[PDB]
């Protein structure tokens, strides 16, 4: 995070001078991955059921 | 420009400058052919250095 | 005090370009050379004079 | 690039599979680099000369 000042007016004094400041990102990553299953079943109880 | 002893303040000297830039990339296209794998699609003719 | 180019990591993207990605494919040579005569079945026969 | 294979009959034999094969890619890139100058000169001089 960037830290900000009070400033007075000066064109003379340092008080008068705006602090430089700065910000900075870093990386995070979404990596996507399987998840997975099989479930084999005969044809003919597929094909007998009603529900 | 410049700093110290070497600073030129253009706008108190009654001066101007201009910034010339351009930004640049350059790739060579070295990969498979019908012919293989890692083929390089430029030669060179060198200069003679022993005639 | 400043932004560097690896303290912006991510807000600045990476591209992508296909214009060195087309290879031009080559067809066989006796496929041209030569006559393509149709088959409809495994075995072809052909006379010829031999004595 | 990939390689075929000549292919026999069987459902038996080694010979009558037909052989698996892979094709691949690769990267290359563009960077962007910067080339600059600044040229300086006084606002008389332009007001004074001709071209």
């Amino acid at each position: 995070l960037p830290e900000a000042g009070w400033v007075g007016e000066s064109a003379t004094e340092p008080e008068g001078v705006i602090p430089t400041s700065k910000v900075t990102w870093a990386n995070r990553t979404l990596v996507a991955e399987e998840v997975a299953v099989i479930i084999p079943v005969p044809e003919a109880v597929i094909d007998d059921a009603t529900v | 420009l410049g700093t110290g002893e070497n600073q030129i303040n253009l706008a108190e000297r009654d001066m101007v400058a201009l910034r010339l830039k351009a930004r640049f990339a350059y790739v060579l296209g070295v990969s498979a052919t019908s012919v293989g794998a890692n083929q390089t699609p430029v030669g060179v003719v060198t200069p003679d250095v022993t005639a | 005090a400043d932004i560097s180019r690896a303290e912006v990591a991510t807000l600045i993207q990476e591209a992508y370009s296909d214009t060195l990605l087309a290879a031009a494919k080559q067809g066989s040579t006796v496929l041209s050379a030569f006559q393509n005569v149709n088959m409809g079945t495994k075995t072809t026969h052909l006379p010829v004079l031999a004595t």
